[PDB]
């Protein structure tokens, strides 16, 4: 109940005049008062449409103003979107930068004028230093300079804060006065017309600069911002890749003194295991020559903060490091060209004086491999293989973004990247062959995509037809299953839902054992993922296809070996400027259904080709090898105890050995720590990577202004677990910004704190962090109704589409490929379930997500409605809540800390109550229903739809599910087992931890099962209603937790529910209807 | 020499040495290659010219080596061995094979 | 069991290229235990063997 | 009920790391020991009646380096100057000193 | 290694408690057995699988 005075105190500090005027509008849940409330809304819009003042009802009507909710203020003031000059020539005393062109490689990447580098508009594009993001430099800077008046009168080391960011902010003001304000475009695009006579370089490092000092709370961030902002100005290319580098020899420094385990993904168990650290003496002279490149780029205190911290090398001043370590990847993106993005990684030396002994074992591993993941299903017959492309066909919405083309849909032209549309397309004319597999030549060569991430190089991804994923979709699916139990493939090993977080390394850590770490990121050009991959892949075909009987499959698998083939030699469109190059690229990248796994197979081949020489001279047991994408760690253990000299030669042997095979490296060898793109560790403790720009994106999405402020807030919290942390204020005036909408010139309207963080398809933050805010009242119910009321829209695009001449063959195809003669019973069933995965095409969404914005905007403005008895959670909370019992407690503190990065409360939860061990089915996959999915698709049906279907009768379930391409014996087979009422529970689980962010956030890193937390939750046990007495135990769960947080004790609970309830509720159970944005959520591992 | 990738082919099908440990615990062949068999007749030559004691260096484990090594100490005297390795590897021998 | 004749011919051409080298020496060769040791790999062994 | 064929051996090198430590820490043992012994022996026999029997147990228990002097009493001191005095002191020190 | 007959080593003093500390020095015990206690979580190994 406090962003809203914040809201006020910014409305009028924006605009300051007589004629700037402020509107509330209000409502409450009671009849008669709503009717008061009408009158005063009345009275107020009145006065408003006719230049009278407003100030003198608002005490009259007091009660209103205390007790009635709030919604949004209007803002009528003439004005022509200025006022950043008319606030800012106060702050810009200081002195302006000078760029200095001889830092970054290229010419073009320096700071220079913009007709210096495209004279012509007509060649001009802002993509190389685009920020890609729906919020303006003039948002921002309002942003700064209200929250510089508001503290502006704080006094305590909050103060000193103030004034360090004060001066940053002057450093920063005094630059940006002396040439002016680029002015956004309806788009918030940055066009040619303005930047005409200004430096290209200067938005991004602007940006870029005010998220850096909006992070700032303490000197030594005061330093960090001082020594990047004035080098960020110039060099683009070579900063956060640089000073990121040292910190994966830094932990190889740091000597264990406790530890945390890893058994099943979450399985924690310290261990105060001691391990030394054996550093050898040249690893100090890299450091030295980085830091020498360090010290030449014009860095000053920062070698002195990594010098000084060496004389002791403790942990407990090493998180400083880990701080540095994230303000590295908030400096921006190396937006440069496709091009010589392109050319970091497309220079090549291949050399004819490797061995082919070597070659030869590679290509078997793989051979070994692939036969291993392939002997059951392609044996067994399975119906998955014979109908992969139907499979597939299903499959195509989980694909990636095609070639941009010309379609029709009747009456209209559309330009779609869906490649079941391009299929649709495509089925119409006659050309949909799946069995004549295109080329991939000089004849039709590939576009590309560009995958960025900051700190790193550049990755490329193929744009490929719609057949090679077809070929690709079932074998690939059958590895996935063969890698679910493979513990080595750590992207894919899993307990069927969950991905690895805290690595695999701390088993066997000790003062006798090393671990080899090395990053494989650059290895895609590379010589080893040409000829001998695939041609070791179409060898295991062979096999497996000596390997089975049937035709069928014999048929995908020689296709599938076609591709193989077609992928050897494969040519890439890459345009420069106007005209177009093609260049031979015979080896293997990402933008496949296959790359990832078999990259990760590649890696592993090649590790395990690579560690047969270190055993020509030591005599190790290889405990563990890992491959995870970019990178790769192996750990081994010896007869007897390490040496500074054993480590220096074997490194040197592994370096030479990857040399025979022409092969680059880094090659980084530890006792104790490992750096990879998202986690690093150090002396038993966990760290994380806090890589996220906020005010510059990767590429451009297709969200709203709104949906990003709720992404961008996401990362903002999962970067604050990380470590770096920056101002929570700053974070929510930038939300009230970009939700704020723009009606007329001079209207403009502003939502309030009781919309954003309230539980719907809209919410965007919390009040408090960490901890969804619920409702004890009528009113949320009451505008949850309505929005739940105005969620469900149409889409005419999706409703001509669905009537054109393309569906109806597709949906033909699909009839007569799988079941004739029910044309009237089921067809239109598939015709359904289809338009369930037209969804995921954008446009669609836009359509529908715009209106759904246009119908929310038509009663933002207007009194409210009272919705029609619809049941929802608020509803329930407000009928559990009077009876509960509270009761002073005093817990001990009996966990130990491994990840101090974290804010101290949150720590101190972690410190008397345990770390997550599970991890629930939130999209059921263990469930037996979704093991039938998993048999017969990939397919995730969202859990709105589940959490439906299963409330139906007996009857439409049997349609629906035919209709999911499922044949028609199983399902009657599934309906008459009975398994849906054993998964009513499961599915409700998943639905209520969807709708509270329980899998997503802080509370995705929680033990409910755990024995501290339930000894304050004294709830008897009744029995035969699960639900009720579930979700009670989950309540009073996260009642004593947030009591906790906000306040540190703690408290014991009693609920003597009584059965006349449990009764009443039972039937009030399955027809809630309610939902929560995917938008929203804020994963903590990405 | 002979192809290595053949005697991976053969110990690699029949021993399933991914299934004899844990499933879930880490195991695989060791080094079969070139650049180590003319590494080890090098330095057993040089070693019994020279005259000089030479120790082993092993893992229990892979019992293949050991099998090698049980060769290698019944045509290769006993002498030449310092007597601990030597010890070490008769006993592990004795209480893996023999007994 | 099954390497017979390939170790059997190892071992001759060892021993052999031993001997003929053996007879290229000029100086007594006795036998102690040294001081510090060559090690040597097993893996290494069965790479020959 | 998590548990089943999966032994875990110490290895070698941990046992020898706690063997040295334990070695180690009563061979310092029994030096400081025998130190304070032999000076407390030495004080008795020069007629030291000024002399307050703390100080010396202050260094003896700060170089065992796991204690807290700064919380233990002066009581427990005498005690164990007490128990000191009816010790032998080790071969070197006492033929030096007689 | 084979070590010469110049070779030396030093032998440590595990000569008992002259001083029985496990009698009324019970802080020192507590210290000791808190020490001994947690020097050897160190050393316990991990439930590997």
């Amino acid at each position: 109940g406090k962003y809203n005075l914040i809201l006020s105190e910014y409305l009028s500090f924006i605009y300051n005049s007589q004629s700037a005027v402020q509107i509330p509008i209000y409502y409450s849940s009671n009849s008669e008062l709503e009717n008061r409330c009408i009158e005063f809304h009345s009275k107020c819009l009145e006065n408003s449409k006719n230049g009278l003042s407003l100030k003198k009802l608002f005490v009259e009507y007091s009660d209103v103003i205390e007790n009635a909710t709030l919604l949004s203020i209007l803002s009528y003031s003439y004005d022509k979107y200025n006022a950043v000059e008319r606030k800012l020539v106060k702050y810009a005393k200081g002195k302006p930068l000078e760029a200095d062109l001889t830092v970054n490689e290229l010419d073009y990447e320096n700071n220079k004028i913009t007709s210096e580098l495209f004279p012509t508009a007509e060649e001009y594009t802002d993509l190389l230093m685009d920020p890609a993001i729906l919020t303006s430099l003039s948002s921002n800077l309002n942003a700064v300079m209200f929250w510089l008046e508001k503290h502006e009168n704080d006094v305590a080391e909050k103060l000193k804060i103030y004034k360090r960011r004060l001066d940053l902010f002057t450093i920063v003001a005094s630059t940006v006065n002396k040439y002016g304000v680029p002015r956004h475009n309806a788009k918030y695009r940055y066009e040619y017309e303005v930047m005409k006579d200004k430096p290209y370089y200067l938005v991004t490092w602007a940006n870029s600069s005010i998220e850096m000092l909006m992070s700032v709370f303490s000197h030594e961030d005061y330093l960090i911002a001082r020594e990047l902002i004035v080098l960020s100005y110039s060099n683009r290319s070579t900063l956060a890749k640089l000073v990121s580098s040292p910190m994966s020899i830094l932990v190889a420094l740091v000597d264990i003194n406790g530890t945390f385990i890893t058994n099943e993904e979450l399985e924690l168990e310290f261990s105060n295991k001691y391990v030394r650290a054996i550093v050898p003496d040249q690893t100090f002279d890299e450091l030295k020559q980085m830091l020498d490149n360090m010290r030449k780029a014009g860095l000053t205190d920062i070698p002195k903060m990594i010098q000084d911290w060496l004389v002791d090398c403790s942990i407990e001043k090493f998180p400083l490091m880990a701080k540095i370590y994230s303000w590295s990847f908030h400096v921006g993106f190396r937006k440069q060209k496709m091009l010589d993005a392109a050319l970091d990684q497309l220079k090549t030396e291949y050399t004819e004086d490797v061995d082919d002994e070597m070659y030869r074992e590679y290509t078997m591993l793989i051979r070994d491999e692939v036969v291993k993941m392939l002997e059951e299903p392609v044996k067994h017959d399975d119906h998955l293989l014979q109908d992969s492309e139907l499979a597939g066909l299903l499959s195509m919405s989980s694909a990636s973004n095609g070639e941009s083309r010309q379609l029709k849909f009747g009456r209209k032209t559309i330009f779609s990247t869906k490649k079941n549309m391009h299929v649709m397309d495509d089925m119409a004319n006659g050309r949909y062959t799946p069995g004549i597999i295109p080329p991939v030549n000089v004849d039709k060569p590939i576009p590309l995509g560009r995958r960025d991430v900051p700190g790193r190089r550049t990755r490329i991804i193929f744009i490929l037809p719609y057949e090679y994923f077809i070929a690709q979709h079932a074998v690939v699916e059958k590895m996935l299953i063969y890698a679910k139990h493979t513990r080595e493939y750590a992207e894919f090993y899993s307990q069927s839902n969950q991905l690895l977080s805290y690595g695999d390394v701390t088993r066997f850590l000790s003062n006798n054992s090393m671990v080899l770490y090395t990053d494989v990121s650059q290895w895609d050009s590379s010589q080893h993922n040409t000829q001998p991959f695939r041609k070791g892949i179409i060898m295991g075909l062979d096999m497996l296809a000596n390997m089975t009987n049937d035709a069928r499959v014999i048929q995908t698998l020689n296709l599938y070996k076609q591709t193989q083939i077609n992928l050897m030699d494969s040519y890439v469109q890459i345009p420069d400027g106007n005209v177009i190059k093609k260049i031979q690229y015979g080896a293997v990248a990402s933008g496949e259904k296959q790359t990832k796994a078999a990259n990760s197979i590649a890696n592993l081949a090649l590790i395990k080709t690579v560690l047969s020489r270190i055993s020509n001279k030591y005599s190790f047991a290889t405990k563990i090898i890992r491959v995870d994408g970019d990178d790769n760690y192996a750990v081994l253990q010896f007869n007897t105890e390490v040496t500074k000299q054993m480590v220096q030669d074997v490194s040197n042997d592994v370096r030479e050995t990857y040399a025979r095979m022409n092969t680059k490296v880094k090659a980084l060898v530890s006792t104790v720590g490992i750096e990879i793109a998202k986690r690093y560790i150090a002396g038993g403790k966990i760290f994380f990577r806090a890589g996220i720009n906020l005010l510059n994106n990767e590429k451009k999405g297709q969200s709203t202004q709104w949906d990003q402020a709720a992404v961008l807030y996401s990362n903002y919290i999962v970067n604050r677990l990380r470590g770096f942390e920056t101002d929570r204020e700053f974070i929510l005036t930038k939300i009230m910004q970009m939700t704020s909408v723009a009606i007329t010139g001079s209207l403009r309207l502003f939502p309030s704190e009781r919309v954003l963080t309230t539980n719907s398809t809209f919410k965007v933050f919390d009040s408090e962090d960490f901890i969804i805010e619920y409702g004890t009242t009528d009113d949320e119910v009451y505008i949850q109704r309505a929005f739940m009321s105005l969620s469900s829209q149409k889409s005419g695009i999706a409703d001509e589409i669905a009537a054109s001449s393309t569906f109806k063959n597709y949906v033909s195809r699909l009839s007569e490929q799988l079941l004739f003669s029910k044309n009237n019973i089921v067809s239109r069933g598939i015709a359904l379930t289809e338009k369930a995965k037209l969804n995921s095409y954008a446009p669609i969404s836009l359509e529908k997500r715009r209106a759904q914005i246009s119908a929310l905007l038509t009663m933002l403005q207007k009194p409210v409605t009272f919705k029609s008895s619809k049941i929802t959670i608020n509803d329930i909370l407000r009928d559990i809540k009077p009876f509960f019992t509270v009761n002073e407690a005093h817990l001990p503190i009996q966990y130990q800390k491994f990840m101090p990065t974290l804010p101290d409360n949150v720590q101190y939860i972690i410190q008397c109550i345990g770390s997550r061990t599970y991890q629930i089915e939130d999209d059921g996959s263990k469930s037996a229903i979704s093991r039938l999915i998993s048999k017969y698709s990939v397919y995730k049906p969202s859990i709105e739809e589940l959490y439906k279907v299963i409330s139906l009768h007996e009857n439409e379930i049997q349609l629906y599910l035919i209709s999911l391409g499922i044949p028609k014996i199983d399902a009657d087979t599934y309906v008459g087992s009975k398994i849906y009422s054993q998964d009513k529970y499961r599915i409700l689980e998943s639905y209520v931890y969807n709708l509270l962010s329980i899998n997503y956030g802080c509370y995705q890193l929680f033990d409910f099962n755990s024995p501290d937390l339930e000894k304050l939750i004294r709830i008897p046990f009744k029995g035969k209603i699960p639900a009720v007495t579930f979700i009670l135990h989950l309540y009073a769960k996260l009642e004593v937790i947030n009591h906790a947080i906000k306040n540190g004790s703690w408290i014991s609970l009693f609920c003597n529910y009584p059965k006349s309830e449990m009764i009443k509720l039972w039937k009030k159970m399955w027809n809630i209807t309610s939902l929560r944005s995917p938008y929203t959520n804020a994963n903590f591992f990405q | 020499l002979v192809s290595t990738e053949a005697q991976i082919q053969k110990m690699s099908q029949d021993l399933q040495l991914e299934a004899l440990t844990i499933q879930s615990e880490t195991q695989f062949l060791t080094g079969i290659n070139s650049q180590a068999a003319n590494d080890c007749f090098k330095t057993l030559i040089a070693a019994m010219l020279s005259q000089r004691t030479m120790s082993l260096d092993f893992v229990t484990t892979n019992y293949m080596s050991l099998i090698s090594g049980m060769w290698l100490l019944t045509v290769v005297p006993n002498d030449m061995f310092i007597r601990e390795s030597l010890v070490a590897c008769q006993l592990a021998i004795i209480n893996t094979i023999i007994y | 069991s099954n390497r017979l004749g390939q170790l059997v011919d190892l071992t001759r051409l060892l021993a052999y290229n031993y001997e003929t080298l053996m007879a290229c020496i000029t100086m007594n060769m006795q036998h102690v235990q040294t001081l510090t040791t060559e090690k040597l790999q097993l893996t290494s062994v069965t790479s020959l063997c | 009920m998590l548990i089943g064929n999966a032994t875990v051996i110490p290895s070698p090198q941990t046992l020898f790391h706690y063997y040295n430590v334990n070695v180690n820490f009563h061979s310092n043992y029994n030096e400081r020991i025998n130190d304070a012994v032999a000076i407390i022996t030495a004080a008795n026999r020069l007629n030291l009646y000024q002399k307050k029997m703390k100080s010396i147990v202050e260094d003896f228990l700060k170089r065992l380096q796991i204690f807290d002097i700064s919380r233990v009493p002066d009581d427990q001191m005498y005690r164990l100057r007490d128990r000191l005095r009816l010790l032998p002191v080790e071969i070197r020190r006492l033929d030096i000193f007689n | 290694r084979n070590l010469p007959s110049t070779a030396r080593y030093i032998r440590p003093n595990l000569l008992q408690d002259r001083l029985n500390l496990h009698d009324n020095f019970e802080s020192l015990w507590d210290t000791i057995t808190t020490s001994n206690y947690i020097l050897a979580r160190s050393v316990v190994p991990d439930l590997k699988e």
